[PDB]
């Protein structure tokens, strides 16, 4: 345990232990604050009882701090109560009085908390589905700054202060705040009862508002815009799926039932209301069509009729079935979509020679190659040593003086195409 | 600690990540020089190191061993997972879990380029593959526990297919590939 | 090491774990690189009777625990003893006049030795500057190969005495290692092994394709192990009346399935019969036309590339077209691809018939 | 050639033994969590190695109270000199 | 086969004291004297020497201080620690570990400095 001790002292102190970890720290007023505010706390009231105080580091409140907005769970300092992160009362530091420590903590708090509640998303459907990729990408990009500075920190070859994270963080910090207001609108504002279709509508609905809102706000908002965007493209990307496998196909396949058109299994082809009752609209509540898609549902609507009657309609096998672009090879509504926004907005044989060269700088020159066995073990070895086979840029932030409104983007990118596509 | 922590997601357990015939990999306990935070991440990287392990040892479960010329092959399909589907599949799991090995040693040497690095870097780094592993370990789970046998099995990944993770869908595209090149092999007898 | 001194203190003594000796990897590397050849090192020392590497006890490796290095290296050591018993079990060299395998099992054999002189090869092409997790990864894949076809070859690494599982079937010979092959084959249809395998049968079957065409060709009844389905019965070669013609020359029937191959049991007994036929008229009437023409008798082999099989099939055409005038690549370079893309085209039983029948249908 | 296969098992049982072990501390450990003994790594350790000397709970649990009340009063000087 | 030098129990002790007070064995020396002390008295027998006696005692009161979670996962935990059997005394870890059992719902009573005069 000594040479062990020796090492958990140089390899920083076992404060994050509940054993109290005492360090040196500079008696100098401006260094020592807490200590002279204690002092005078001390000196100033006779009923002034001591509170057991924890004196943390100011690198380790910053460290557990980045572990915080790290989504890091059951930290020490902050304490998840009911899913709300709360600071220990017993924590302090040399540089700041506790009731401003525990201020700012408690502004930090709140972000946090507000990203725990975003942290526990599963992802059970097709748009909740995308819901969650979005999110994923989202904290992907923050945890690549958290983790350069976390590295910045570890090098700790420079003075890095709560107010220098602060500072670095608050671009973020205000793009967390417009994302954890966006997905309480479009997400826990939705009552649990609702329908999946109606969840779906509720969130879409709530996208496009807040598309809106961050059009209109201009060049401050790009960042957000920009996040919104990527947010909107990956939400339609299962929904404009479903309506290219509706339009192409003839046939929806919605498992959830979360397109506002449903299929009446009842009504055959061949029966007098397939025309009218086969597909219905989930229109039992008005609120059931997509605003994104309304302006361009009803003729939606008619191009899936339409596509349904041809695929339904035993059409002799029809020419038309070009083996020329296949559907697959037909660019997604959401592929389509994405190329048509990118060109616009100008936004973002072998192995047996190797195997054969090897055999040859390896194996005896007299040795016949089985190129049975060669390819095998070109497979094996070579193929497997060589296996280093190791996105639209929505960002408004470049042309947002030349992007158009997200209506109008949308129009011009999107609704073109899907109304040749109808057309044809 | 990283080498080692690679090693129990490389398979190798040791005495802070033990691996569970039952509960899979999991860190041993509590210890006194982390913090309870950095316990955290640690059994959050050994819930994917339990994962990565439980489909290894799927993997070598229903293609580990060599098949027995039991002369009556449509047999095999009912206890143990079997077919030439079941083989494709295991490839084709083996095949996913590459890109995963890939970035595994790329973790591996840059945490040899750089001593002082973090497990905060690794979370980075492995989300792709922490958000990947649950869904394709769901799918598998899925179909040995509904005994999905030969060409059905397939039918249960195109359901698996219409899943939302973009990489999954592409990784079950991949598998699919694989199935369906050993059908149209099949067929390809037949026809 | 602090948490193992802790768990020393938890278990109270009673656990002595062996102490870990701290090894450099720069060292380690080439243990591997041992056990690749099967060569025993400091840390892992070769059991004979399982012709095993076995893994010193409190190995500790720098930025691993001692366990995990150990189980790693366990898993290695594994690797090494299921190479060095693979080698062991091909390395059967001679066929001596002890030898009762019989030539289709040499043929295999050494197509074996050419497997192992590949991967051999192979691991003298690993750098020595990889990993240890990256060469435990690339060589991963070829590992499980190797056990697989070592437990489906029946020369499994386990140690004859110490593994319970029953007695180890003679590896198949003749017809019987030709449905062997074909099993395999089958099972294996979907595993990285099956060119390798197949190309292991064509070699096997080779010295037995041989047999073949000498039985079909002059009669010549070639199985020094009794594997081919005729016998020669020498007495009754003698005879000139319907004994020699029942007796001189019998094809196994009892047991056809053992004597004549799974895949040429369609053909076998037309190739049965054309050799009884033709050690007849040599019998009888050694200088019939028919029987007397020198002209040179189509080859009758194994093909797997479509464009040699294409070749072969002109070339026994012309073949047979001279003869009867006159009476009156799969596995074998490198780089080449078309060599397999018939194996990959067609089935390996759908290949091995278009590539025998062929020509025996031409010779019969 | 066949002893030295011997070893290699009798290695295996005796690392499997001492993992049973290390997983029942692990045990023990979690269970003195669940009741807030306050026993960290080392001194869950140590505490159970004295345990299994023998040692009397009832005097061991004054002992504990009495050295925690006394480590109580070295972690405050010390963190008061610091 | 020389059973791991586990130190005499005063030995072993004086680690301890070592570890808790975070101190080196000679800082602990009074602490040391104390605890030879107390382990040479005379301690009456514990209440319970019967594992799942202990271990329903332990539920009970775990049950008491409203934490039936806890009690039960303190029966699961008893139940496996004794199917294991790698602990010789189960009883007596039992009725150590409920010795030191803390209550979170009570407030801990701050020591008052005050006691640190009698430590010397």
């Amino acid at each position: 345990p000594d040479d062990r001790s020796w090492l958990e002292h140089h390899v920083v102190h076992q404060y994050w232990t509940a054993r109290p970890s005492q360090f040196p720290h500079s008696l100098h007023l401006h260094s020592n604050l807490a200590a002279v505010w204690d002092q005078h706390l001390y000196s100033s009231d006779p009923l002034y009882v001591p509170d057991d105080r924890v004196l943390v580091t100011e690198t380790q409140v910053i460290r557990e701090t980045l572990w915080l907005l790290s989504g890091v769970k059951k930290l020490f300092i902050f304490q998840l109560i009911d899913g709300k992160v709360t600071v220990r009362n017993n924590i302090i530091v040399t540089h700041l009085t506790h009731s401003c420590l525990r201020s700012v903590l408690e502004q930090i708090a709140a972000y946090g908390q507000v990203v725990f509640r975003l942290q526990e998303t599963e992802a059970p459907f097709r748009t909740y589905q995308a819901f969650m990729w979005a999110l994923y990408k989202y904290f992907i990009s923050f945890k690549e700054e958290l983790a350069e500075i976390e590295k910045c920190i570890i090098n700790n070859d420079t003075t890095i202060t709560l107010a220098i994270v602060v500072d670095k963080l608050a671009p973020r910090l205000s793009q967390l705040k417009v994302l954890h207001k966006v997905f309480s609108t479009g997400v826990a504002e939705v009552p649990p009862d609702t329908r999946n279709v109606v969840r779906a509508s509720h969130l879409l609905n709530t996208l496009y508002k807040a598309i809106l809102e961050y059009d209109n706000v201009g060049e401050a908002s790009e960042q957000t815009v920009s996040l919104l965007f990527s947010l909107w493209v990956e939400t339609v990307r299962p929904y404009l799926q479903t309506v290219d496998e509706w339009i192409v196909h003839g046939h929806l396949w919605d498992g959830a039932r979360e397109f506002i058109i449903q299929r009446n299994k009842n009504v055959p082809v061949n029966h007098r209301d397939f025309w009218y009752a086969t597909y219905t609209l989930y229109s039992v509540r008005q609120h059931t069509m997509v605003s994104f898609l309304k302006p361009v549902l009803k003729q939606i609507i008619m191009a899936g009729k339409s596509m349904q009657l041809l695929k339904n309609l035993q059409c002799a096998e029809s020419t038309t079935c070009q083996a020329g672009a296949r559907d697959a090879e037909r660019k997604s509504l959401y592929t389509l979509f994405l190329e048509s926004v990118q060109s616009r907005l100008r936004t973002p044989k072998e192995n047996l020679m190797k195997m054969q060269s090897i055999a040859e700088s390896h194996l005896e020159l007299d040795d016949v190659h089985d190129p049975l066995l060669a390819i095998n073990f070109a497979r094996m070895y070579l193929e497997q040593s060589d296996f280093h086979e190791k996105d639209v840029c929505v960002d408004r932030s470049s042309e947002s003086v030349t992007c158009q409104t997200f209506e109008l983007t949308l129009r011009s990118c999107l609704y073109p195409h899907i109304d040749k596509q109808y057309l044809d | 600690m990283i080498h080692e922590l690679l090693l129990a997601l490389s398979g190798y357990p040791g005495s802070i990540f033990t691996w569970n015939k039952r509960s899979g990999l999991q860190v041993s306990q509590d210890f006194p020089f982390l913090h309870p935070s950095e316990t955290s991440v640690l059994n959050r990287l050994c819930r994917l190191g339990t994962d990565y392990i439980r489909f290894t040892e799927f993997i070598e479960q229903y293609t580990g061993h060599v098949q027995q010329q039991d002369h009556h092959p449509s047999q095999q399909g009912q206890g143990g997972l079997h077919g030439i589907y079941l083989r494709a599949f295991c490839t084709g799991l083996d095949s996913v879990l590459q890109p995963y090995r890939q970035a595994l040693l790329d973790l591996e040497q840059e945490f040899l380029g750089d001593p002082h690095l973090s497990i905060s870097h690794v979370n980075y780094f492995l989300d792709q593959f922490q958000l990947l592993f649950p869904s394709v370990m769901v799918v598998v789970e899925q179909i040995k526990s509904q005994k999905i046998h030969g060409c059905q099995i397939l039918e249960t990944v195109y359901k698996h297919s219409c899943g939302g993770l973009p990489p999954v869908r592409s990784a079950l595209e991949k598998i699919l590939a694989v199935c369906h090149g050993v059908m149209y092999k099949q067929l390809s007898a037949w026809m | 090491r602090l948490h193992q001194g802790e768990l020393q203190l938890l278990a109270g003594g009673v656990l002595q774990a062996p102490q870990p000796v701290l090894v450099k990897e720069c060292e380690l590397v080439k243990d591997v690189l041992n056990v690749l050849i099967g060569v025993v090192s400091a840390t892992f020392s070769l059991c004979q009777p399982a012709q095993a590497f076995v893994v010193k006890r409190g190995v500790h490796v720098s930025g691993a625990s001692p366990e995990s290095i150990s189980s790693l290296l366990s898993e290695v050591a594994e690797y090494g003893t299921c190479y060095t018993r693979l080698s062991h079990f091909s390395l059967q060299p001679v066929l001596d006049s002890l030898y009762s395998k019989g030539l289709v099992f040499q043929a295999f054999t050494s197509g074996l030795r050419r497997y192992l002189q590949y991967y051999r090869a192979c691991v003298l092409s690993t750098p020595p500057t990889l990993s240890l997790l990256t060469i435990g990864f690339l060589f991963k894949k070829l590992g499980r190969q190797l056990r697989y076809l070592a437990e489906l070859c029946g020369v499994g690494a386990v140690l004859p005495g110490t593994c319970g599982g029953g007695p180890r079937a003679a590896f198949p010979t003749g017809v019987k290692l030709l449905s062997y092959l074909y099993q395999e084959a089958l099972h294996n249809c979907s595993n990285e092994h099956y060119p390798v395998l197949l190309s292991l049968l064509k070699t096997s079957c080779e010295p037995y394709t041989r047999f073949i065409h000498d039985w079909v060709y002059s009669g010549v009844f070639r199985d020094a192990y009794g594997e081919f389905m005729i016998q020669v019965n020498h007495e009754y070669l003698s005879f000139r009346d319907k004994l020699y013609w029942t007796h001189g020359y019998v094809l196994i029937s009892k047991e056809v399935e053992d004597c004549v191959p799974v895949f040429l049991k369609h053909i076998a007994h037309d190739i049965y019969v054309c050799g009884k036929t033709i050690n007849l008229l040599k019998l009888c009437c050694p200088r019939h036309y028919l029987c007397w023409s020198d002209v040179p008798v189509p080859r009758i082999s194994v093909i797997f590339s479509l464009e040699e099989l294409k070749e072969i099939e002109k070339d026994c055409a012309v073949y047979v077209g001279r003869m009867e005038r006159v009476a009156r690549p799969q596995v074998q370079s490198a780089a080449d691809e078309t060599a397999v893309q018939l194996s990959e085209l067609l089935t390996l039983p759908v290949l091995m018939k278009r590539s025998i029948t062929a020509p025996l249908a031409a010779h019969i | 050639m066949a002893s030295s296969s011997g070893a290699g098992a009798a290695a295996a049982a005796a690392a499997a033994n001492l993992n049973a072990v290390r997983e029942t501390m692990d045990v023990l450990l979690e269970i003195s969590r669940i009741l807030n003994t306050g026993l960290d790594m080392e001194t869950l350790s140590i505490c159970v190695r004295l345990c299994e000397q023998g040692i009397n709970p009832e005097a061991l649990s004054s002992v504990i109270k009495e050295l925690r009340k006394a480590t109580e009063a070295l972690k405050a000087a010390e963190n008061m000199t610091s | 086969m020389a059973t791991p030098d586990q130190k005499s129990p005063n030995v072993l002790l004086q680690n301890l004291c070592c570890r808790i007070l975070g101190r080196s064995e000679a800082d602990v020396a009074q602490q040391f004297q104390y605890a030879v002390r107390v382990i040479g008295s005379n301690f009456a027998p514990t209440v319970e020497r019967d594992e799942f006696l202990v271990a329903e005692k332990i539920k009970k009161e775990l049950i008491r201080q409203r934490r039936e979670a806890d009690a039960a996962l303190f029966s699961e935990l008893h139940r496996k620690l004794h199917s294991q059997g790698v602990l010789k005394n189960k009883w007596s870890i039992l009725y150590l570990l409920l010795s030191l059992s803390e209550d979170p719902r009570r407030q801990p009573s701050k020591v008052s400095s005050y006691a640190t005069l009698f430590a010397q």
